[PDB]
């Protein structure tokens, strides 16, 4: 997998309450965070299934 | 918003929820204000990569203050259009405002009813009041109830020598306590900040963006609607 679906999930500045996925690596899972609506990283997915596509296997 | 107290049925009958709808359920993810009958005001990174033209599964809810009852008064209508504003730039977050052609037209009331502009270019004084349903802490979770948050305005300079001179444009306004506590998080996005300077109510911001929540010496920063006036009444046609 991509090293950007390592990184911890990232809300940004903006106060929107957008639900996104981002895979977590230690739980091995990809999990639900709160995006903000602007300055989104590399893992930050609006959906379970482009989470799993990208960040899914190694 | 944190540092709130809740609102009452017809305290802010220009607020709405912005809600992404699904079967059985919706969820709030922005707020929104009314213009007028068929449009609504918020900002432009709560619409940012939607199909502007013919977007699906969005709806704004007026007349709600509780969203764990059925109180009579919600008016729920589904958005036909979005017109985000056309040099919106999503990386300084400038022009950060957009508009929500409603598929129907409100009924006002005591409950539901715009909220005026300011005139171009006027610059709002003096305490302001900003509502939601975002979060009530940084990273928390959110209330069924309405808040509500009075917190004093912020000039540009003060607002600059906090985040930077470039990092706050002057299209936007600041608003907050030194001390922190008081300010609008996530999930209350493209809702009103109201002034009264003038001895009206009327919209003076829109929540955009701030380093946390309530944060001392970090105020909440907002799109100047002073700036969009013209913008507003030219699209919202
Ligand atoms: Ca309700
Ligand atoms: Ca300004």
């Amino acid at each position: 997998r991509p090293d950007f679906c390592l990184e911890p999930p990232y809300t940004g500045p903006c106060k929107a309450r957008i639900i996104r996925y981002f895979y977590n690596a230690k739980a091995g899972l990809c999990q639900t965070f709160v995006y903000g609506g602007c300055r989104a990283k590399r893992n930050n997915f609006k959906s379970a299934e482009d989470c799993m596509r990208t960040c899914g296997g190694a | 918003i944190v540092g709130g107290t809740d609102a009452t049925l017809g305290e802010f009958p220009y607020q709405l929820s912005f809600q992404e709808t699904f079967i059985g359920f919706s969820f709030h993810f922005c707020g929104a204000s009314i213009y007028n009958e068929n449009y609504a005001i918020t900002a432009g990174h709560c619409v940012y990569g939607d199909d502007y033209e013919n977007p699906s599964g969005l709806q704004i809810v007026a007349g709600e203050l509780d969203m764990s009852v059925n109180e009579g008064s919600e008016q729920i209508i589904t958005v036909s259009k979005i017109i985000l504003h056309e040099n919106f730039d999503y990386n300084l977050l400038d022009n950060d405002i957009s508009l929500l052609k409603l598929s129907g037209s409100l009924t006002f009331n005591d409950n539901v009813a715009p909220i005026a502009l300011p005139e171009q270019g006027h610059t709002a004084t003096g305490d302001v009041i900003v509502t939601g349903w975002g979060t009530t802490s940084e990273g928390g979770n959110t209330p069924d109830v309405l808040q509500k948050v009075t917190v004093p305005l912020v000039s540009d300079e003060d607002c600059r020598a906090d985040y930077g001179a470039d990092e706050i444009l002057d299209s936007m306004i600041c608003a907050g306590v030194p001390e922190g506590g008081k300010d609008s998080c996530q999930g209350d996005s493209g809702g009103p900040l109201a002034a009264s300077d003038t001895g009206s109510t009327y919209l003076a911001g829109i929540v955009s963006w701030g380093y946390g929540c309530a944060r001392p010496g970090y105020p909440g920063v907002y799109t100047e609607v002073s700036y969009h006036v013209d913008w507003i009444k030219a699209n919202a046609v």
